Formats: C-alpha cells, structure tokens, sequence
C-alpha cells in the first residue's frame, strides 16, 4: 500500500527488498546499492545519449569507483594486509568526514546524487517480513544503523518486534 | 630522429614533471632528445643528430604545425604508410626500417594518424587488428595457394604485445602485482632499471594511473563533449596519479562512458584515437597536446619494458582468448593465412591446473571452427575435454582453416646446491610435471593427434641438454611421438655453443623428422661472433671440460686440424687431474667413455642408488632404470663408472666444476670453429633433423650490425653470405619472441623476402623459392598427425 | 561451474526416459547393454554382509533404492535385519 501511494514534495519509492528473498550471505549496503542503480541506470537510458545524460552519468561512473575500494573489504571475509596500503587514500573532496575508506559519507553521497538525477526530495526503501528467517535479520540491522543516515532518505521495515528483541 | 620522440625515458620525465601551462619546452625537449638517443644509439655521431634534429623542426616549421605527437606521427605516417589495393600498407623499401621502429613505438597510434590525414580510398570499410605488412604480388599469391606453416607460438598470453597494453589497462591491479612480484627478484630489478633507473613498484602503479586518466581525459576530447570543467583544476600530470581530482572541494572523477561497452578493446581505441586526430586536424591545444604526448610515452614505455621482461595475470589470461589468437592467426578473408600452426604451451604441475588450461585450448579452437565450419556438431556446447574431441574427430584438413598441435615445453631452472647430483628439484618436478601429461593423455588417448611434441625453453647455461635424455625416452613410449629442443641460442663460447648442439644431437632421443629450435650456435660465423668482444671469456669449469672433451672428438678426424685437436687432448687430461683431482693416470679415451655416459639417469640403480634394491614394480620408467643399470654393469669395464659417480655425487667434484675459469676468446683459429660447424651439419643433416629459425625482426643477439648479416642466410645459401663446405639443413619457419610490439608470421615472411631482393640483389621469383623452401620445411617436419 | 555446464547438457538420442539430470536412468538403459552383450535375460548383483563396518551398510541400502529399480537387475542381500533395523 505504501509503494503504491508514494508512487503516485516527491518520494521515489523503491521495490520492496527482503533479506529473506536472497542468498544468505549476500549483504545489505550491497542490495540497496544494486537497487539503486537498476532505478538511476534506467532513467538515464531513457535519454539515449543526450548531452546532459553524458554529463549526468559521467557523475555516476565517477562516484560508483568510489565506493566500490571501501567496500570491497566486506565483500571477502578476511581482511588482507595489501588493502591498509590500498585503503588509504588522499582526498578532501566529496567532504570525507573520516579517512581511509569508509562508506558512512560515501554511500551519503550516493544517495544524494540520486535525488538531483531523479527529480526527488527522498530516498524511501521498504521491507517485507523477517518473521520467516529473523537470523538473517543482524546484517539489516546493521546496515540500518551504520549505512541509513542521511536526513534525505527514509527506511520503513515491518514484522514482529519481539523477534528483533529475541 | 622521428623514433626517440616517442620512446624515451628522460623525456617522460622531463614533460611529466612539466606543468601544462607552460609552452617552451623545445629546449628542455631538444636536450631530452639527444640523451635519450645517445644512451640509445651510442654510435650515432653528434653532427650527424644535431643536423637530423633541425632537420626535423624546420620540417615541422615547414608544414606550419606544432612540435608533438600529433606532428610527430603525421611525419612517420607519411614516410611510412602507404595506401595500396589492400588498404593502407608499408612500402617495400622502407619496411626494413619500420621493423626497426617497431621495437620502440607501438604501430597502432601511426595507422590512426595515417586513417585521419591519408584515409583510403572512398572511405572503404576498414578494420585494423593486425601488423601492417608490405605488398608484394609474388608473394601475396603464394600464402593464397600454399598458405604459412608456423613452428613456435607461446600460446601462453595474447596475439602481439600491442594489446597486452590495453590488457595493462584492464587490469592495474594484477599487472602491478606482477610486476612486483617480479621485481623481488634481482634479474628484473636489473633489468628495469637497465631500461630506466628511476623505476620503483611504486612508480609503476602512477605510470599506469596516469596512462588510464589521460584515455580517459583525451576520449572526452575525442567524443566532441566538452571538457567536465575540473580541468580548470589541472596544473600537472601527477594529478593523474590518484584518480580523483578535486576542485573547489567538490567531488570528481576521471573515468568517463564510452559508446561500445567494452572500453579496453582493440576497436575501441582505434575508434577514439581516430577521432581524437580527426579534431586536432589543424591545431591543438597545447595542454592536452602534451597529454597525448604522455600517454604515448607510458604506453611505449611498457612495450619496451614488456619486451625485455619476457627475455596472476597469466591465469586470468589463459580463458577464451585462444579463440582472438587463432582469428589474429587466420587473419582477414574467408582462408586462413597460416594452415599448420604449431602452439606451445607451459604445462603445470597440478593436475587440475593443466586439464583446465588444455580444455580452454581445445574449446577455443572447436569456437574457430564453427565460425568457419558451418556444419552440424555432434555437441553444439562441448564444455567438456571429451565433447570437444568428439567434435573434433568430424572435422578433415582441406587446406583453408588453421590446424592445431600442442606442444608442451618443459622450463629448466637453476641447478640447487645439494641432493647428492646438479639437479634433483629441477628434476623432480620435471618428472612431476611429465608424469601429470602422461597419465592425464592416457586417460583421454585420442589426445595423441593433438599433443603430439615437447620442448624445453627456459635457457642453456641452467641444465644441460643430456639432462633430458631419462625423460624424454620415457614419454616417447608414452606415445607422444615428436621431441623438439630449444638449443644453442645462448651460450658463454661459440665452440662450447657448438657442443651444447652436439649434445642434443648425440644424446637426447631425436628420431628422424624431430626439429631444433634457435641453433644460432651454428649460424653465427666465428668473425662475426667475436665483434665487440673482451680478449678472454669466461666459463665454468665443466662447461669447459665438455668442450675440451669434444673439440677432440671433432678435430682428430680431421687431417690437417690436428695441432688443435692434440693440445686440447693433451690439457683436456690437465684440467679432468684439476676437477676429478685424481692421482692415477686417465686417458682421453676414458674421458670420452666417461662423458658418453652422462645421459644416463642419476637414480638408475647400480650408478647411485646401492645394486641390491628390491625391484620397482614395472612403470615406463623401469625400462629406464635397468637400462642405465644392466650396460653399466656389463662391457667389463667398470673403471669409467666410478669416476662418473663423483661427477655427481663429489662434495668436491661438483664444486670444482662450478668454479669458473678463464678461456681466451680466440682459442680456436677463424677456420678452425667452423670446422666444428660444418660438423655438426654433417651430423644432424644425415639424421635428418630441422632447425627452428628465429625472427630476424629479433634484436636479441646484440652481434649482427643490420638484418642483412642474419644466419638464417647462411643456412639457405646466399652466395657472398654462404661459408665453404657447409652442409645444407632443412630449416622451418617460426615466430615465438620477435622482440618488436606487433608481429605475424606473414610480417617475418616479408622481412625475410625483402632483404634478398634489395640488399642480396635477387629477383622476385628467385627470392621467393629461398624462403618458400623455409615455410615449406615447417610442412614436411610438422608435428601434426597424418 | 564447470560442474553446471558439466549437467544441463542436451542429448537427443537413445531416448531417455527421464528428462534432466538423472543417474537411474542413464544407469539402466548402462544396464541394458550389458545385459544384451552377455546375451542374458537379466543380471544378478549380490551383496555381502555389513557386520563389521555398517556405517557404508546405509550407503548399500540407499543405492538399492536410488538405484536400482529395474526388473533387468536383481539384487541378492544378506545379513541380519537387526542390525540393519538398528
């Protein structure tokens, strides 16, 4: 009901994603991210080579290569040491808030360049139920916390709240 | 002085360093110039290039163009290139040169300058994937009839080396690795900084970025779309260092979209290079002008590096890029250009590593058969070794598509102290490594149409040839059925050179019909061999022994060569009193019929292993065993054995043969080295066994001053280049290692007819039969099955 | 992977009865050949005791099952059931 009203300031509304539909070890920030590109990627093809649709994916390609080195320490479960020396990186642009190569800021960014391509004040990104494998349910939560921060964007999860105590 | 603007290390410092704003550079170049071509060309006189640089700038002032890449290769395009009825070829007198300028600049920026400025004729759809090559009707006609027969590929990596540097672009991160990886090692840290000193893993990783930034910074340029306006931003090319560049602290980037998918393609980057030329037709600006300038520079730079590293990635790839290498081989027209192709290959120990790789091969050639052999399979997606077998088994030889057989070759490497004889780890994992082939083809055996030699090029000096001689025998009755060697093409003495041959000759199980591969120790005349050589050479010990105790067994036979042959005898007995550092008395016949025992293995029983061992149940290599065991023990003479065991198993036998000694450079008379070489010929020309020529396009031996010297010559029999009583050999066509960025077997083929018609003086129809009787002798000694 | 491409593979001939992947099948028309070449109306598999090692005994039990179905092969077992209930 949500996705349908919303889809109607203007909130782009995402299709509804769930941990439970998916690999299990497929992460989150990873889904939202490929998410995210499949609704800016076809919105671009829609110009068709136009003069500001080279511009305006010129600014996408750009940031996604940003992205792609801090987190590509998650995607592989042991930490190499070649990375420390990779990970680092000198840039004042895109205001790092911290260093390195952290998503917290990055992945901001990525959000926002979404609303400025997509004509939209917000980024909503809704759930389905949990309640079927809640195990599964941590990396969300997760991600919720560390990667959903912005004041442009809105999450709206459901289920049974006494499984997230449990 | 066209090729030192494009290929030169202090250059790329001096304009790397530049900042962009500034324009006067002639200075700081001009200096650039003539130390890059002093440290490489030291020969060059100085009149000779002050006059050739000025020469070139009031050329340029002339045309009323700007120093740079866009001029520089507008000159080389209208020197070289020129328009024919097959497009855009290189003219016959000059081709010479060009392959000389291909050692140090890449062909593929000048055909996109020539397409801008000289296109062809009606704008006629033109597509470039292979080496420019000369037009000349008498030969044209003959790869039409009789097509190439090609001896020695490394299908071990891509096509040419021009398309490795895109591959480098693909790929930042592995190539580093590699690159890395290798310079740990001492012999690649040398060499880098032979080419360039300033030259750290560090600084590789911002050549490399800074070559990917400005492709992408100049495609902008190319599309037409103006600049994404943070080059307001851009003061120096170390910008292009990091791949993020910030202005007014806002957030930025280099990398672009370009209209084919596939960025790092070959198609793509005549496409952009094209159309960036087509927009600078008449004036550039001059800070990108510049930028081009660089990327040329970085690209050659890692040709040149490249180049000189071959004398992971490889895993990535060894998937699927056969299929480009058999196309690149077949060449444009519904004809392959090359019907007999022979591609080697390295095996790997592990099993599943080598099954991986030898069904990657095999499915990409079935993938070029059915682009050509419309024609019902019995498995349209084979995805199996057994499926691409039967799929093969359908298909006959009828002279248009190219014909396939692998050949392994073994590496050799550096003999470990220890282990009771020279070479026991190399060994072992050769012996590893065959026993992996042997039992894996006997599992599929239909693959002994398809794997049908083997060969070993690392080097010569490392392990000797009779090394092979246990393992070799074995795999012939495994039924591999071809054994080729790579032999002769390095060695610390000609005369020494000449043994290592004879070696092989004598030694290793070399039937009639099997090859050789590089026997330039036989080619090379001994006057032309000591130009620019030190007045004593050095060699180890039993090098020098083997030497002195052939020299005797080559030299006594002839009549007047006799002086040469009684002292070597006679300081042969001196030197084995040295190494062997016996008291009794040996003679040269012991000698012989101790070093004629050498090609036996080291682990046969009763030579190393104690006489009374229980018996080893029945593998191939029992034969092997008792062999080397039973004619030991027999013939009654027992006395050359023992002295070959300290030969292998001496703490100070085998140091003493390592330490080195001193042999004066002309120890054999002019004459008397090539009675040695005509000796050999003799020998291997009764056996019947052909020779591997390497390309001439090959600077590598560092002795010949021009082409025109080259031993293949002196093989086929060119008066004025043909020296008295030479045995004529069979010698084959192969193109592994030319040296140069972008190569073919038809480009060889060309070079070799070229320099007969114009430095040899030969008419067309003559010069071709010469080296028709080399392309053809890759036909009769082919190692495909009947 | 390389086992994915290994399976889904499309054969057309000596009709199999079963679609997709599947070893029962395949091993009794392996069945039916070998049957025919020995020119006998059927072949006998017989099975041994697991007393000493029945842990692989739910390996053999599993196989009868999974395996062999077909009237063309008959199976001869032995052992006490017992153990086999166990």
């Amino acid at each position: 009901s949500v996705v349908k009203s919303l889809n109607s300031v203007n909130i782009k509304c995402l299709p509804t994603i769930d941990p439970t539909k998916l690999p299990r070890h497929e992460p989150i920030l990873v889904t939202v991210t490929a998410r995210l590109n499949k609704m800016v990627s076809d919105k671009l093809k829609g110009y068709w080579a136009s003069n500001d649709y080279r511009k305006q994916k010129e600014q996408w390609q750009n940031h996604l290569a940003q992205l792609q080195r801090g987190l590509h320490l998650l995607t592989d479960k042991e930490y190499k040491p070649e990375y420390f020396s990779d990970a680092l990186k000198l840039d004042a642009q895109l205001d790092y808030s911290i260093g390195g190569q952290d998503l917290s800021e990055i992945f901001e960014e990525l959000v926002k360049r979404a609303c400025e391509i997509l004509d939209c004040k917000a980024i909503l990104i809704t759930f389905d139920d949990i309640d079927t494998q809640f195990d599964a349910g941590w990396d969300v939560l997760e991600s919720i916390r560390k990667f959903f921060n912005s004041r442009k964007l809105v999450v709206v999860a459901t289920g049974d709240l006494r499984l997230y105590s449990q | 002085m066209e090729r030192f603007l494009l290929n030169s290390t202090v250059l790329l410092y001096r304009l790397s360093t530049v900042s962009l704003d500034e324009v006067s550079l002639d200075e700081r170049v001009e200096s650039s110039v003539f130390l890059a071509q002093y440290e490489q060309a030291r020969s060059l006189p100085d009149h000779v290039a002050k006059s050739a640089w000025s020469y070139l700038v009031q050329q340029i002032k002339q045309r009323n163009m700007k120093l740079g890449p866009v001029a520089i290769l507008r000159l080389i395009a209208e020197k070289f290139i020129k328009n024919e009825k097959g497009g855009p070829k290189i003219d016959l007198p000059m081709f010479s040169e060009w392959q000389t300028l291909m050692s140090r600049v890449s062909c593929l920026p000048i055909i996109a300058c020539h397409q801008v400025f000289n296109p062809g004729p009606a704008s006629q759809e033109y597509s470039f994937r292979w080496p420019l090559y000369p037009y000349h009707p008498t030969v044209e006609d003959y790869i039409t009839r009789e097509c190439l027969h090609e001896t020695h590929q490394h299908l071990n990596g891509s096509t040419s080396a021009e398309e490795c540097w895109l591959d480098a672009l693909k790929h930042p991160e592995a190539c580093l690795r590699d690159f890395e990886k290798g310079w740990a090692s001492q012999e690649m840290k040398q060499l880098c900084a032979q080419i360039d000193p300033s030259l750290t893993p560090r600084i590789f990783k911002d050549r490399l970025q800074i070559a990917c930034n400005i492709r992408e910074i100049l495609c902008r340029v190319a599309q037409g779309v103006e600049l994404p306006e943070w080059i307001a931003s851009m003061q120096n090319p170390q910008q292009l260092a990091n791949s993020t560049i910030l202005h007014n602290g806002r957030e930025y980037g280099f990398a672009t979209v370009w209209p084919i998918d596939d960025k790092y393609s070959q198609e793509s980057e005549f496409c952009w290079l094209t159309g960036l030329l087509e927009k600078w037709r008449f004036n550039a600006p001059e800070g990108l002008e510049r930028l081009l300038w660089i990327y040329l520079l970085i690209q050659n730079q890692y040709l040149t590096l490249l180049v000189q590293r071959d004398d992971t990635e490889l895993r990535e790839e060894t998937e699927k890029s056969y299929l480009s290498r058999f196309k690149h081989a077949h060449g444009a027209g519904v004809y392959s250009q090359v019907r007999y192709l022979e591609g080697r290959f390295a095996p790997k120990s592990d099993p599943n590593k080598m099954q991986k790789l030898l069904f990657s091969v095999l499915r990409g050639y079935w993938e070029y058969l059915s682009a050509h052999m419309s024609m019902e399979w019995v498995h349209e997606k084979p995805l199996t070794i057994s499926q691409v077998l039967d799929n093969l088994e359908l298909v006959e030889p009828h002279g248009k598509c190219v014909e396939l057989a692998l050949v392994p070759h073994f590496i050799k490497r550096k003999p470990k102290n220890g282990e009771a004889y020279p070479h026991a780890l190399l060994f072992k994992d050769l012996k590893n490594q065959a026993a992996i082939l042997m039992d894996m083809l006997k599992s599929e055996p239909r693959l002994t149409g398809w794997i049908r030699g083997v060969d070993a090029a690392a080097n010569e000096m490392h392990a000797p040839p009779e090394l092979f001689c246990p393992l070799f025998r074995v795999l012939a009755k495994s039924g591999i059925a071809h054994f080729t060697y790579h032999v002769g093409e390095d060695f610390p003495h000609l005369i020494s050179g000449i043994r290592s041959i004879d070696d092989a000759l004598r030694f290793l199980p070399l039937r009639n019909g099997d090859r050789l591969g590089h026997c330039t120790a036989i080619g090379i005349t001994p006057s032309i061999w000591k130009r620019s050589l030190p007045l004593s050479l050095s060699m180890t010990k039993e090098t020098r022994l083997l030497d002195l105790v052939f020299i005797w067994r080559e030299l006594r036979s002839h009549p007047e060569l006799l002086r040469y042959a009684s002292d070597a005898a006679i300081e042969a007995v001196r030197l084995a009193h040295k190494v062997f550092s016996l008291e009794e008395e040996v003679s040269i016949t012991t000698l012989d019929q101790v070093f004629e025992m050498r090609g036996l293995l080291a682990e046969s029983e009763g030579l190393l292993s104690e006489l009374n061992e229980p018996l080893k149940p029945k593998s191939l290599w029992l034969e092997e065993y008792e062999r080397a065991r039973e004619l030991v023990k027999t013939t009654g003479m027992k006395r050359p054995l023992k002295l070959y065991k300290q030969w292998l198993t001496s703490d100070n036998v085998r140091k003493q043969r390592a330490e080195y000694v001193e042999v004066a450079l002309e120890y054999l008379p002019d004459e008397a080295v090539v009675a040695l070489q005509q000796a050999v010929m003799a020998k291997m020309a009764d056996r019947n066994i052909a020779i591997e020529c390497p390309p001439t396009s090959n600077t590598r031996i560092s002795q010949y001053r021009n082409v025109s010297e080259h031993h293949i010559f002196r093989w086929m029999g060119l008066p004025g280049e043909a020296i008295e009583g030479d045995v004529p050999m069979s010698i084959c066509l192969g193109s592994d290692d030319p040296g140069i960025f972008a190569a073919d077997l038809k480009s060889e083929f060309y070079h070799l007819f070229v320099v007969l018609t114009r430095k040899f003086g030969l008419s067309p129809a003559d010069a071709l039969r010469k080296v028709a009787e080399v392309n053809e002798n890759g036909r009769i000694y082919r190692f495909h099955d009947v």
